[PDB]
């Protein structure tokens, strides 16, 4: 959308916007604000039949649409907590989605001037590793923080451990 | 018997720090702290006749320093009457003076004490920029002239620590028509150096020139509640005391005035559909519609405000789903009508 | 107020100290600190110097402060504090300020011997 990757008026707090606990005020404020909603509801609903459909689908036509700062957060909330329902029931899941987030981390590298929510995606990052991935993808996120930028190359030295 | 004769007699031979301390206890029977007796009168007093300075003098002056025979203060009122200028190594020597004892000022004891320091330090500045002031007209009748690069050095360390802009804005408040003559040099000080103009000299300078004028995120639905509140029952009242309410809410938290409109445009809103139907509806309607141009009339007038208005719309224009639905109440656009009666209001 | 140990712990002290109590710091309270003031003919001008004394001031160790750029920009204050070091290194657990105070004293002759 041009609400997403144009129109970047608000600089500030994103994660309000990335939930619909927040739309029990007057807080529609996008088909976005809807569409998440039922991504909460819907896949909570689908059984591993129909979520296995998801990956596939993200890692082939939703990869290259990331540009913004907001869709960045938006495929992030997107996975997050459904990947504990990913977690019990597909370990394909655990591969496809280590290779595809660290594929689309130098993607959004490349195309990025200024980013300022590194430190929770790094949380992230560190929650995924300890919790939900373990240590499926690592030889390849090697090669991958060599692709990185020499500040976020820092903060993931324990990633390499 | 005299200071001078004391001092005189110690020129004389060579003398250490420890007899000479010895020789000087044992002359005067009252100590009187070295001070208000003015025995450092005469220590620049004969150390300034040769073109090279004796170091016996410089000696002389180093143990008592950082002994507790001579103060601070005492030193910086016979800096500050040297005036002359004339000879560029007694002023690197007055400025080396400046290097050790300066930028600490621990002063410990009366008020007045403290009182003199600040005229003193007062004094001092004032010094400092006629010291400044014959050493850049030195280096501008000369055209490395290093001299006026220590002497900016000499002022940006007396300056650094907050307690001397402290100090020197609590002895302006104290003194009347002293900080005249400080502007009557810093408008020279200014356009001399730009006249010798450098690619790095201008930035600390006119930063420490800055700083000699300096002496004289997250959504907030409080604001929410403020204009809720006023349309409910009280709305017949005046239009100052909810101005009064909402610009003081700015001050208290960090608010972005395109936020702040973004807030004003859409309580309207809500509080124009969230009404329920009947006389409320109209209600609210009305207040919504005709107590906030008031408010904005009375905004423009006190405060720019052009600018940030158009973000606040830009803002404004992306709550789709909540506004829409205000259509189906009022089966038509709102917004046409708003932004013809904001080109009404002007 | 102050115990009745310093009372008499200062009642036989040397004339030639004047020590009395540090404007810094806090009052009333446990811990108390005692700059010294040495009025001597015989000896030059060194810095004042400064204590500190916990609560229960008998069958303790106390301190002294710290300034080593105090005693700079001359040689001899430093061999007055490599004195220090050597003499109060040496002196025994729970003494009293009798012997530092002495210590204190003697070594300014010990550096006067060696500086003249």
């Amino acid at each position: 959308s041009p609400s997403l990757t144009s129109e970047t008026e608000w600089v500030g707090y994103p994660f309000r916007l990335f939930d619909f606990t927040a739309c029990h005020q007057s807080y529609s404020e996008m088909s976005c604000s809807y569409t998440l909603a039922l991504a909460h509801a819907v896949w909570h609903h689908s059984s591993i039949g129909q979520l296995s459909l998801i990956p596939k689908f993200l890692t082939e036509v939703l990869l290259p649409i990331v540009k913004t700062e907001f869709q960045l957060l938006y495929v992030y909330h997107l996975v997050g907590p459904f990947l504990q329902r990913f977690q019990q029931e597909r370990t394909r899941c655990m591969i496809e989605i280590g290779v595809a987030f660290y594929d689309m981390l130098l993607n959004v590298d490349q195309c990025s001037t200024h980013l300022n929510y590194m430190d929770p995606i790094c949380d992230f990052l560190y929650h995924m590793k300890y919790m939900f991935t373990g240590d499926s993808v690592k030889e390849q996120v090697e090669k991958i923080i060599c692709n990185l930028k020499p500040a976020l190359k820092l903060r993931l030295r324990f990633i390499t451990h | 018997v005299n200071l001078k004769q004391a001092i005189l007699q110690a020129w004389k031979e060579r003398w250490s720090d420890y007899q000479w301390a010895i020789n000087m206890k044992k002359f005067f029977p009252k100590g009187a702290t070295w001070d208000i007796l003015n025995l450092a009168d005469a220590l620049l007093e004969q150390a300034m006749i040769g073109p090279s300075p004796n170091p016996l003098i410089l000696s002389y002056l180093k143990y008592a320093i950082s002994s507790q025979m001579v103060s601070y203060s005492s030193v910086l009122t016979a800096i500050s009457k040297f005036d002359d200028f004339s000879r560029d190594l007694c002023v690197q020597a007055l400025l080396d003076i400046m290097d050790m004892f300066c930028d600490r000022l621990s002063c410990h004891g009366k008020a007045e004490e403290c009182i003199g320091l600040c005229r003193a330090l007062l004094s001092a500045l004032h010094w400092l920029l006629r010291c400044t002031a014959a050493s850049a007209e030195r280096l501008r009748e000369g055209l490395g002239e290093k001299q006026l690069a220590m002497c900016l050095q000499r002022l940006e360390k007396t300056l650094s620590s907050t307690k001397n802009r402290a100090l020197l804005h609590i002895a302006k408040l104290e003194e009347a028509s002293s900080w005249t003559a400080i502007e009557h040099s810093l408008l020279k000080l200014g356009e001399i150096l730009a006249n010798l103009s450098n690619p790095q000299l201008r930035s600390q300078a006119e930063q420490c020139g800055t700083l000699i004028r300096s002496i004289p995120k997250t959504g907030f639905p409080t604001v929410h509640a403020v204009i809720l509140l006023e349309g409910t029952m009280n709305l017949t009242g005046e239009t100052q005391s909810l101005v009064e309410q909402l610009t003081m809410v700015k001050r208290m938290q960090h608010i972005p005035t395109p936020l702040f409109v973004l807030e004003i445009w859409k309580a309207c809103f809500v509080g124009l559909i969230e009404s329920p139907e009947g006389t409320e509806e109209l209600k609210w309607t009305a207040f919504t519609f005709l107590k906030i141009p008031q408010v904005l009339v009375k905004l423009k007038k006190y405060s720019d405000f052009t600018e940030d208005v158009n973000c606040a719309f830009e803002f404004l224009l992306k709550l789709t789903p909540l506004l829409d639905k205000a259509d189906q109440r009022c089966n038509c656009d709102c917004t046409n009508f708003l932004l013809q009666e904001c080109g009404k209001q002007g | 107020s102050i115990p009745s140990v310093l009372q008499g712990e200062v009642a036989r002290l040397d004339p030639k100290f004047l020590v009395n109590l540090d404007p810094s710091h806090c009052s009333n309270n446990g811990t108390v600190h005692l700059i010294c003031k040495l009025d001597d003919k015989d000896l030059p001008s060194v810095p004042p110097l400064e204590l500190s004394v916990p609560a229960d001031y008998p069958a303790q160790s106390p301190l002294w402060i710290d300034r080593q750029w105090q005693y700079d920009a001359n040689p001899f204050l430093q061999s007055v504090h490599r004195c220090m070091t050597s003499r109060l290194l040496q002196l025994p657990d729970k003494h009293s300020v009798t012997a530092l105070l002495n210590t204190w004293a003697q070594s300014v002759h010990q550096a006067c011997l060696s500086a003249a």
